[PDB]
């Protein structure tokens, strides 16, 4: 029965080790992402949460019919 | 027989007396024993002889599995899942081996109580004391862990006990 239907314990053991590593990495990545989102939303210095401002390319820098703009 | 270790499963030298008949009457037990022997024990023995003749022709063996010693839960850092996994598997195997040790000691105790007859209260004191020592140790290690036990909870229990013992010894030294 053991020869025909199953494997040794080392296979399940090391598959479990691989599964555990994947899951623990995913967990720490999730926590880190939550912290990064908190900081990027509070500070606005990150690539995320960039709210539009006015394009400076719309300003007209030509003499404006009076000297003081 | 020699199949099992007589050091783990010991028994006394098995003193039995010799028959000292006191009457001319025939003992029906011995006649019944001869009848039983020559009607039951000889055919069974022959059948077993044939069975073992067929067994010897095809002889194959199996091997007890040996497990290395990996680092335990004390030398795993807090979030290292692989060290924790191997330590927890090792702790579980050790828990199973300790259960079997207590089982062996209990088997000794029971065999002694049965064997010693009317004198079990005095003749099985060493077996009882041995069980008491083993039971105390096993209780300290695993009792009150609950279901969902783990090596970390066993370590926390040990550390609590060690703190209490250290503080007791320290205040005894001030006495
Ligand atoms: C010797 C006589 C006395 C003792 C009898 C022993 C009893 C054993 C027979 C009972 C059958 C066992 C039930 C099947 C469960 C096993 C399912 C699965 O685990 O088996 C797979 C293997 O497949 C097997 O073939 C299972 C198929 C069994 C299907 C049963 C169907 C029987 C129906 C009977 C119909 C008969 C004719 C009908 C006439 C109308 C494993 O997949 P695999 O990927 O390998 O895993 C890797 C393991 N390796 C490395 C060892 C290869």
């Amino acid at each position: 029965i053991a020869r025909t239907f199953y494997d040794g314990p080392e296979k399940n053991y090391e598959k479990t080790m691989a599964i555990l590593q994947i899951e623990a990495e995913k967990a720490e990545l999730r926590l880190k992402e939550l912290e990064v989102r908190r900081l990027m939303r509070a500070r606005g210095d990150g690539p995320w949460y960039q709210y539009p401002t006015i394009d400076k390319a719309l300003i007209d820098h030509s003499p404006k019919t009076t000297p003081d703009n | 027989p020699d199949s099992w270790d007589k050091d783990v499963y010991p028994e006394p030298p098995r003193r039995t007396p010799a028959p000292a008949p006191q009457t001319s009457l025939p003992n029906p037990v011995t006649y019944l024993t001869k009848i039983f022997d020559l009607l039951v024990d000889r055919p069974v023995t022959l059948a077993r002889e044939f069975i073992e003749q067929q067994h010897a022709k095809n002889r194959y063996y199996y091997y007890h599995r040996e497990f290395r010693r990996v680092p335990d839960i004390t030398e795993c850092e807090e979030k290292d899942i692989l060290c924790m996994f191997e330590a927890e598997m090792q702790w579980r195997r050790d828990y199973k081996v300790d259960q079997e040790i207590v089982n062996i000691i209990q088997e000794r105790l029971k065999a002694c109580q049965q064997r010693e007859g009317e004198s079990y209260r005095q003749n099985c004191a060493k077996e009882l004391e041995q069980f008491t020592q083993v039971s105390k140790a096993f209780q300290d290690r695993y009792s009150d862990l609950g279901a969902h036990y783990s090596a970390r909870k066993c370590l926390a229990k040990q550390k609590q006990r060690m703190l209490a013992e250290r503080k007791a010894a320290k205040e005894a030294a001030a006495a």
